[PDB]
DNA sequence: TACAGATTTTATGTTTAGATCTTTTATGCTTGCTTTTCAAA
DNA sequence: TTTGAAAAGCAAGCATAAAAGATCTAAACATAAAATCTGTA
């Protein structure tokens, strides 16, 4: 049986387009494949954006490294908040060979395989640049007689908060040793996402004076400045803009999530706001009109779902209040240049005003909610454009099919769920996960891992589980319980187990521990003691 | 390109890997494999060691019983002997495939009694009343890979020299499928058994399951050191191969063992030698001197080695070293050197079979200096104080100051604190371990009296008595400042 | 084949092939059963006598790598389209079919020592001792071989 | 036939990942005596 | 407003779970000389 393997391939037997048919399954297939279409070209719109943008973060991180690398002793380096995937690259300098050493505490279990794998590649990289030698620091001794060249060493140390620290001191001691040789020299690049302070701490004095000689500090992480978050959410309003607008719960949820993440919170933007986008056009049918060319293809059904706004309430409540298609086609043409205003006050912000650590999803979210003032009352030098960077927006009549809202709670169930809660709440009301259509005893008797979960719930630090037993046992009814274990025939072991006198006791033992073996696995219980199982600890508590 | 790290020392031998299944084509085209030029034994080194002899050396009344009495030079082991050559002769005769399992303590004859029965099974073989045979001997000891067995056999019967497995397989493939028309019988000592033991137990499973092959025409006799080897080491396989006749070698009785020395000391003892009284040479037939060895001394060095041992070995070495005991004594007084009766007395004797009894461990404690015994007294105080086989440094080091602070009044101990803690000397400030501290505690360490754990803290490190407290307590109460106080 | 006396048992497959493929054709390279598998298609029954299969387990390793060899020898003598059987011997639905051979009695003892002895023109033995013998040798786990050294013994 | 070169066999060294067992220390239940905060007079 | 009394607290005892590590062993990773194969000349 391919159940009681590790692994297996199948190739399943073989006899276009994961969009569905909405308006209760009145769309065109034609709208279908248009939904697709465009949903591809607004997406290859935002990733070519964040493509460049990405490309550009490596690249000025590798300017900036190599400036701070050339311009007897170490030259040190502290990379904070690294979250280290940079490739350094090194100058091709005559008369100097530059080789880069990188070490991870995988390859560091101890001083000497350290120092064995940093001569490897060593006389790896100067092999390979241009007799077998000692992989130990007399390599680096005699370098200029085996290869006629200086020696630039770049020590690459890849994530410092998880290496011994023991170790790393005893190595950096090693490395200055090899300061009495004139034809070496040695930088070391530390990659931390702590503090400094804490690796100054797990150091002794005396490797910290010897760091201090000559060390450089460098922001790496990608909340530095904003400045990298602020080209992203911008190429997304760079790919929206004139087709749909940003809903302000929308922004503060990315602002909250964004705010959660500390090493990597310019993915998980992205990572939302694809999926906004992958919603809204597998969602909504009007997301056809964002092409302007397709205002011919409304039918009785979007018309009458059109009806349906807010906005539409509004307005038509305003002007019964005073004294369809045509109306609706026509007010298509607005650009809401709230986006456009946005990106004005951007480029004013750090145009002459020489302000740049700002959160321009901040300065949306402020916008979109009209207070904006009230966000650029904190700077305190922008004080004389109170009027010039003013503005109000237009809330527009039916934007509310043509928006990226965040009401449903479809994006903090889909990549921020309350995972264990959600565990909790389907094991105690589960009539809400399984439907209300063995006809008498599913009205009448949970499922047993409900059952034993609401009894579990109601317990202290140690439960008996032969009285848990008991307990569950009181719940079940035996009547219809011996009823319908007589309602098939052809088992006739089931029958003759059912006519012994103790069938319901042994019954309702065995669906007892099934399920508490499967609370073991799903891991709410514990047993304590590795053997005897008489007794269990309750693990989790609901709504934690 | 570059290697991780380099073998620059790799000695291979030149060995063929190709077993002896694939020589041939067919189990019919093998030839009889006893005319062949290179099977079935069909030394270069021995001129190595000669040299000019440009002296003359004196051989000694003594000289000729000490190499006389050498193990290089069969009367009480004839039943044995009868057995294992009627089994071997049986198995001979018949082209059969048998083991013998032969078992016992060190020096009781296995060795030379295995080794006469196939000198006389040659010596028939040679009279053609039994097929011709070869005779092959492992030692598991004298191996250096356990394996090499499989290479030494095969290389005696093949003359080919292969690796190990290819040798297990052409051994496999010989013993098995090769008729006993075209083959030879095989003899093989197995000495050292218990050395060719390993965890798989594979080379003991194939040495005794080629006995059990029909067309094998093998005898292995092997050696062991014990008679429950089988039961104790190898499985029931093994254990049901190997068999239920097993041969034990007692060891020897007074009798047995008197037999053997007198067997080596006829034609020496109450003899005649011709002696130089200038140089000291004797020859066997200037005085006339008779030369004896008590048959007093022989039984009581034979009853004393049979109570202990049973070993021949030992007797053997006990003679000789009397005998060398009296030599000594005779060059002494002579003023012989090496270019009317003579006895080995029963007093040689006795101080041959003393001087491995005299128990030199209290001797050395009590010619150690004041400071290792001091060592020893405090550790026997605190063993005495608390009851505990190991004590901590620290509180050894506390002991010996509150010894040297309490009883000041002694004299010797107002001549020596100074010493002991300052060296004696002013501008040497007050030591906190005593003068020589480390030394006499790595020197009690290099005796095998001390044992101290493997700690770095010096002062809750442990150290223990190796050796029994009660000789400790005699050393130490013979040094008459220590058993004053 | 008897299992012991090959150097690893990852061989035997080629021991396989080096005990049915004649010298004169050509000496294919045996690595696993998927090689014998390819080697068996084109066939006349394939008989193998596996002596001590049991020594086929590896001392080393843990549950997985130790089955490693006998798993993958009982799937080749049960997949279709081969004629490759394989009788196992060893000591004390896919699963191989299992005869347990039983220690023998006293009586059972003395019939194979009379067959046996029934090619001698004379017995040398009263056919009491050979009874006393054997029913000293039928203990718990009594083995022929005890009574042959306990007869030449004699 | 043979031979240069590629591959295998046998043999061993290097480094990492995990198992097992021992010793000493945290921990968890039991039992007896002391405080103390909230359900009734 | 008191009262008291069951819930909470503290410490000694002691069996036991567990942390730390000493010792080792398998498995991946690595190299290498001699033998064996192999595809042509
Ligand atoms: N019966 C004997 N007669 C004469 N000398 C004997 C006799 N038995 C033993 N020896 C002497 O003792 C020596 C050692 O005996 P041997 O090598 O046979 O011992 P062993 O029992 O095989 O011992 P080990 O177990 O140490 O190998 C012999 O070489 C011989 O000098
Ligand atoms: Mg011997």
């Amino acid at each position: 049986a391919d159940a009681q393997r590790s692994h297996y391939t199948v190739y399943p037997s073989l006899p276009h387009i994961p969009f569905v048919k909405l308006l209760s399954g009145k769309e065109s297939e034609v709208n279908v494949e248009k939904r697709w279409e465009l949903y591809h070209q607004l997406h290859s719109h935002f990733h070519d954006q964040v493509d460049h943008i990405i490309d550009n973060i490596e690249a000025d991180l590798k300017a900036e490294i190599s400036d701070l690398l050339y311009s007897r002793c170490f030259n040190t380096i502290f990379l904070l908040g690294s979250d280290s995937t940079t490739k350094i690259e090194l100058k091709d300098e005559s008369s100097r060979y530059n080789v880069l050493i990188e070490l991870t505490p995988k390859e560091s279990p101890n001083v000497r395989m350290m120092l064995r794998r940093s001569m490897y590649k060593l006389y790896s990289a100067a092999d390979a640049e241009e007799n077998d030698v000692s992989y130990d620091l007399s390599l680096v001794e005699n370098f200029k007689r085996l290869f006629g060249k200086d020696l630039a060493m770049v020590f690459n140390f890849k994530d410092v908060d998880s290496i011994n620290f023991n170790t790393l001191d005893n190595f950096i001691i090693l490395l200055k040793s090899a300061f009495k040789y004139d034809h070496v020299k040695i930088s070391l690049i530390f990659n931390i996402n702590t503090n400094l302070s804490n690796i100054e701490k797990n150091l002794r004095q005396s490797t910290i004076r010897l760091l201090k000689r000559n060390y450089h500090k460098l922001d790496v992480s990608s909340n530095k400045g904003f400045k990298y978050g602020n080209q992203i959410f911008q190429s997304f309003l760079d790919t929206v803009d004139g087709k749909l607008n940003l809903s302000d719960r929308f922004v503060e949820f990315i602002l909250s999530k964004m705010a959660n993440n500390t090493n990597h919170n310019l993915q998980l933007l992205t990572k939302m706001l694809d999926y906004s986008l992958m919603s809204y056009f597998f969602q909504n049918a009007f997301s056809v009109f964002i092409d302007p060319v397709n205002v011919d293809f409304l039918n009785d059904d979007y018309l009458k779902i059109l009806s349906r706004c807010p906005t539409f309430m509004f307005f038509v409540e305003g002007l019964i209040k005073q004294h369809l298609e045509e109306f609706f086609v026509e007010f298509l043409v607005r650009e809401n240049p709230i986006n456009g205003h946005a990106k004005f006050v951007a480029r004013f912000l750090e145009e002459e005003l020489n302000i740049t650590n700002f959160n321009l999803i901040e300065l949306y979210h402020n916008l979109l909610i009209g207070k904006l003032d009230s966000y650029l009352d904190r700077w305190s030098a922008c004080k004389e454009y109170k009027d010039r960077l003013h503005f109000e927006p237009i809330d527009t009549i039916f934007q509310e099919l043509f928006t990226l809202d965040n009401r449903s709670g479809l994006l903090t169930q889909s990549i921020f769920p309350s995972y264990k809660s959600n565990i909790e709440d389907n094991l105690l009301s589960w009539e809400q996960v399984l439907p209300s259509l063995s006809g008498d005893l599913d009205k009448i008797m949970a499922p047993v891992l409900g059952q034993l979960f609401k009894l579990y719930r109601e317990a202290n630090m140690t439960i008996n589980i032969y009285d848990f037993y008991i307990a569950f046992r009181e719940t079940l009814p035996k009547e219809e319980i011996l009823n319908f274990i007589r309602k098939d025939p052809s088992n006739t072991k089931l029958l003759e187990l059912a006519e012994t006198p103790d069938a319901f006791d042994k019954v309702a033992l065995i669906l007892f521990m099934q399920a508490i073996f499967a609370f073991e696995n799903m891991g709410l219980i514990k047993f304590q003691s590795t053997k005897s199982y008489d007794l269990v600890e309750k693990c989790v508590w609901r709504g934690i | 390109v570059i290697r991780k790290f380099t073998k620059k020392n790799v000695a291979r031998a030149k060995k063929k890997y190709t077993p002896f299944s694939k020589r041939f084509k067919s189990i019919a085209a093998i030839p009889d494999l006893t005319s062949l030029p290179e099977f079935y034994g069909n030394s270069r080194f021995e001129n190595k060691l000669k040299t000019t002899q440009k002296h003359q050396i004196v051989e000694t009344i003594f000289s000729k019983v000490k190499k006389q009495l050498n193990s290089s030079y069969l009367p009480a082991r004839e039943n044995e002997f009868a057995s294992i050559y009627l089994s071997a002769y049986s198995a001979i005769e018949s082209d059969s495939a048998t083991t013998i399992y032969v078992a016992g303590t060190p020096g009781v004859g296995k060795t030379l009694t295995v080794r006469e029965v196939v000198k006389e099974l040659l010596s028939s073989s040679a009279q053609r009343e039994i097929p011709d045979f070869l005779y092959v001997e492992i030692n598991g000891l004298k191996m250096v890979k356990p394996t090499d067995c499989y290479e030494t056999l095969w290389n005696k019967v093949s003359g080919e020299r292969l690796t190990w497995a290819a040798s297990m397989e052409s051994l496999e493939f010989y013993f098995k499928r090769v008729p006993k028309n075209k083959k030879k019988t095989i003899v093989v000592l197995l000495d050292e058994l218990d050395a060719m033991v390993t965890k798989s137990q594979d080379i003991m499973y194939n040495f005794f399951n080629w006995t059990t092959y029909e067309n094998a025409k093998l005898i292995v006799i092997a050696v062991a050191n014990t008679m429950d080897l089988p039961e104790r080491q190898l499985g029931n396989k093994i254990t049901s191969r190997i068999g239920f006749t097993r041969i034990m070698f007692t060891g020897y009785t007074h009798e047995e063992l008197k037999n053997i020395i007198d067997l080596r000391l006829k034609g020496l003892n109450d003899s005649f030698f011709y002696v130089d009284t200038k140089t000291g040479n004797a020859i066997l037939i200037v005085r006339k001197v008779r030369l004896r060895m008590s048959a007093d001394a022989i039984e009581i060095a034979s009853r004393k080695v049979a109570s202990v041992s049973g070993d021949a070995r030992r007797a053997l070495k006990v003679c000789k070293r009397a005998a060398e005991i009296a030599e000594k004594h005779y060059m002494a007084k002579h003023g012989y050197g090496y270019d009317g009766v003579q006895t080995v007395h029963i007093t040689h004797v006795m101080k041959a079979l003393n001087e491995t009894l005299n128990s030199h461990v209290i001797t050395f404690m009590t010619r150690l200096s004041f400071t290792a015994k001091l060592f020893i007294y405090a550790l026997l105080n605190l063993m005495k104080k608390n009851g505990s086989q190991e004590q901590e440094l620290g509180d050894i080091v506390d002991e010996i100051k509150l010894l040297i602070e309490v009883n000041g009044s002694n004299k010797f101990v107002m001549e020596i604190a100074k010493t002991l803690f300052q060296q004696g000397s002013d501008n040497i400030s007050e030591q906190l371990r005593i003068i020589s501290w480390d030394f006499v505690l790595n020197q009690l360490l290099d005796a095998g009296i001390l044992f101290k754990q493997t700690m770095k803290n010096d002062r809750i490190c442990c150290v223990k008595l190796n050796i029994s407290v009660e000789e400790a307590k005699r050393a130490m109460n013979e040094d008459e400042t220590l058993r004053n106080l | 084949i008897n299992c012991i006396s090959l150097g690893e048992p990852s061989s035997i497959f080629q021991k396989i092939f080096d005990s049915f493929q004649d010298l004169n054709g050509p000496t294919l390279q045996i690595k696993n059963m998927q090689h014998l598998q390819k080697f068996l298609e084109p066939y006349t029954t394939f008989v193998v006598v596996l002596d001590e299969m049991d020594r086929l387990l590896h001392a080393n390793t843990s549950e997985t790598q130790s089955v490693r060899t006998i798993l993958e020898l009982f799937l080749l003598a049960k997949l279709p389209t081969v004629s490759f059987v394989l009788i196992g011997m060893a000591n004390s639905g896919l699963l191989p079919q299992t005869i347990v051979f039983q220690p023998y009695t006293a009586e059972q003892m003395y019939e194979i020592v009379i067959q046996k002895m029934s090619s001698l023109p004379t017995i040398i033995f009263q056919p009491m001792a050979i009874k006393f013998a054997a029913k000293k040798c039928a203990g718990n786990t009594g083995d022929l071989r005890k009574l042959f050294d306990v007869l030449r013994g004699s």
